[PDB]
RNA sequence: CUAAGCCGCCCGGUGGAUGGCUCGGCUCGGGGCGCCGACGAAGGGCGUGGCAAGCUGCGAUAAGCCCCG
RNA sequence: ACCGAUAGCGAACUAGUACCGUGAGGGAAAGCUGAAAAGCACCCCGGGAGGGGGGUGAAAAGAGCCUGAAACCGGGCGGCGAUAGGAGGGUGCGGCCCGAAAGGAAUGAGCCUCCCCGAAGGAAACCGCGGCGACGCGGGAGUACGAGGGGAGGGGACCGGGGUUGCACCGUCCGUCUUGAAACACGGGGCAGGGAGUUCGCGGCCGUGGCGAGGUUAAGGGGGUUAAGCCCCGUAGCCGCAGGGAAACCGACAUGCCCGCAGCCGGGCUUAUGCCCGGUGAGGGGCGGGGUGCGAAAGCGCCCGGAGUCACGGCCGCGAG
RNA sequence: CAAACUCCGAACCCACCGCCGCCGUAGAUGGGGGGAGUAGGGUGGCGGUGUAAGCCGUCCACCGAGAGGGGAACAACCCAG
RNA sequence: CGGCCGCCGAGACCCCGGCGCACGGACCGAUUGGUCCGUGAUCGGGUAGGCGGGCGUGCCGGUGGCGUAGAAGCCGGGCC
């Protein structure tokens, strides 16, 4: 059956802006994140602070094309950008010393997206 | 949020509604038996389906003790003991009472299993323990007391 | 304007050559002759369904007008249905033509026509 | 200036579709109210209007009689 | 967020009435003038029913009364019409007829004349030669012409469209089972209305949205309100968080390794996208290790490194007509 | 002389390798999920059977589910999708 | 019967203009949408059946309107 795509106008605008930014800066990170975001809602990626702790490094930038959940513990200092955060997840990210930002803020801080790691 | 129309509205005008020949879709004979009919006991129309998709459909298995006599034992993991140790402070399940940290697991869970890791030392007052759970706690530094 | 005129002529020729698509046996019964329509023949032995030579043709995607001039009035303007002076006010005289709705009375038609003529707007039914 | 006959438009007859209307139906959470009869019930027959056939209402006091508001 | 007189109760009305059967019992059809009857005074004719004048009314809406369709019938008008054959039609045009509006058009139609470019394709006169012959080869020549694309002048009202019919060619109706339908196979006098994947329960999926190691309330309670809408609470319960076993019962990776797609980093070719190589690599795959059942053991089955739950819509499965 | 014989024995078919050709990063091969319909086939060549018609299989070419141009019309034949 | 020389003849093949579909790309619109460009000899018949878009009808919550200077309905005709 047809994939109608996200119903959220904010998410659709974010996807369009992501593709435009990729074209502007001549990279592939943002287009990759865009086609990952437009995944079917029954397959959207959700990641846990446990996985972030397992595979991240201090002072590193992570992009989650989906949701970040707060099951486990985080001990690294990391800057994570994701579509949505749970209350526990964001609290743990902040208490670990990192920051929980949005994809728009991630682009604004790092237009070229150098050193950013995708997690699903 | 996504709303659509039923397939009948599109099928209006197809003369069969996607059921094949006009002679199909009649009744019990079309279904080959009403309900679970013909699953193998007396008639074997759906025996081929039974022997693959629903094994053990026909037959008996062991017994089961009455629900009354069965005893229920709540079980927790040392991974949870550490992960949710902060929450127990609010409800008082854990407290300081001196230098050490005392957690009474008698109001939730009875036996402690040994899956995960222990990070901070503590004393848990439980009634049952697992070999790996007690080994993990002793290695970490805490203690296991059989309250 | 060169391509616009060429495609307008192409559409005129195409829609003059196109037939009137009517269901099978429309002429045979009053119930169908009084209410002309096209219905797809779905019979197992329907000659029109088989598309035999010597039988009425069926609509196809190839009969569509060129995209640039599709849906335009034969005069070349874009039709806009208008029900009042305020609606007429939001029109482009250079490219669009106002068609007064069949339901508006002559009293309001008078002001609609006056406003159109003082704004230099083409009206397809000026009465 | 074609006899019969066929197609198309106009007018006319036949017919009662369509549109509009609606004191009638149907379904409902909540609310009200729920028995009558030997002190003769329900149901029915027959009568009753100046002209009165049906329905409705009444009962030889018969589309009615009396009293307090 | 029910139907709107073939609908909705069988009954919108003198309907459980008329009427059918000995009886048990069965059971219809049928709404509408107009603001006001102002419901047609008087005159001619007819045996009468009625007809024609003349009145009323914004309008006969004239009681056979709102609107007044289709089938059918009578008349008028346009076309055909007694030597002509095919399911009643298709393609192309020619007679005769209608063409105010909504289509083009005097800011110029049909039409006539002239000039330029031109795809695929493509002659002939004339001259030379080959063949017994039909004919062919070389020059003419890729010339004349060619779908269509442009420009200029003349004239001054039709072109588009419609009804019928004429000619040339083609065309054996519609729905259906069937290998096979024009069928000497079944269903098909005409018109108008009505008419056939609906509701609940459970289960599998998908499209989207909320929360997320948690998700969600049911019965019910409080506030407010014209109201059943609206706001808040309500943890009982259900599913998930730990699997294995008939049961007793026991009770696990918050990563120890190897490959590796996307992505990121360094280098080279490359105008740029792009290509190759090397590293790291979420997700994904292969090992290792662990829990439990059977086993003397080996070893096997299932499971273990956290994603579920609720809601709206849709497809299907089983039971109810 | 041999379908129920073989001292011999093709055309041909099958499995695997290397290469050419073709497809594939605009995502193939492959894997998981949702929904079906189909359990009467016919003509045409070949094999067994039958006097023949026919009956039963095999080949996937055409009709079934396929226009247009022809064989006078023709389901299957020829050109052609 | 053995050969040859011209011509006629399809929706096939070639060319011009147009439509849609498949794939990739760039832009705008506050939900399934819209415009344009590029490739197609290797896209365009179709029964059972699968998927996508669109047309039409009654009622409701909104939004913008029409009508006694004439609504719905009905007969004939023009345009898309």
């Amino acid at each position: 059956m047809k994939r109608t795509g996200p119903t959220d106008p904010n998410l659709r605008r974010l996807i369009r802006y992501l593709r435009k930014k990729s074209n502007e800066y001549g990279v592939k990170i943002w287009k990759d994140v865009a086609w990952r975001l437009e995944r079917p809602r029954r397959q959207r990626a959700e990641v846990n602070v446990s996985k972030i702790n397992r595979y991240a490094n201090d002072g590193e930038m992570i992009v989650v094309p989906g949701s970040v959940l707060g099951a486990g513990k985080l001990e690294k200092k990391v800057i994570v950008a994701a579509w949505k955060f749970s209350e526990t997840a964001r609290r743990k990210i902040i208490e670990a010393g990192g920051e929980a930002i949005t994809i728009e803020e991630l682009i604004e801080r790092n237009p070229t997206g150098s050193g950013v790691r995708i997690m699903e | 949020m996504i709303r659509r129309r039923k397939k009948v509205r599109k099928l209006r005008g197809s003369h069969t509604h996607g059921w094949g020949c006009k002679k199909k879709h009649r009744g019990g004979g079309s279904k080959g038996g009403r309900g679970m009919a013909g699953t193998g006991k007396r008639n074997k129309s759906k025996w081929t389906w039974t022997i693959k998709y629903a094994p053990d459909h026909l037959g008996k298995r062991g017994f089961s003790r009455p629900p009354e006599v069965q005893r229920e034992v709540r079980v927790v993991n040392l991974k949870f003991i550490d992960e949710h140790l902060d929450e127990l402070m609010q409800m008082g399940i854990a407290y300081e009472e001196g230098g050490k940290i005392i957690v009474d697991v008698t109001q939730f869970a009875d036996k402690v299993l040994g899956t995960g890791k222990l990070t901070r030392p503590l004393v848990i007052k439980a009634r049952a323990f697992s070999p790996k759970a007690e080994e993990k706690i002793k290695a970490a530094g805490g203690e296991a007391v059989l309250v | 304007e060169k391509e616009f005129k060429r495609l307008l002529r192409v559409r005129a020729r195409l829609k003059r050559k196109k037939p009137r698509f009517l269901r099978q046996e429309w002429w045979r019964y009053p119930k169908f002759k009084n209410d002309p329509k096209w219905r797809r023949p779905k019979g197992i032995d329907s000659k029109m369904r088989l598309k035999l030579k010597g039988k009425p043709r069926s609509p196809s995607i190839g009969w569509s007008s060129p995209k640039l001039v599709r849906g335009l009035h034969p005069s070349g303007y874009e039709e806009v249905l208008v029900h009042n002076v305020k609606e007429l006010e939001a029109l482009d005289p250079k490219r669009q033509a106002a068609r007064i709705a069949h339901t508006v009375g002559k009293k309001k038609r008078i002001e609609i026509i006056k406003r159109a003529e003082e704004l230099g707007i083409k009206v397809l039914n000026p009465r």
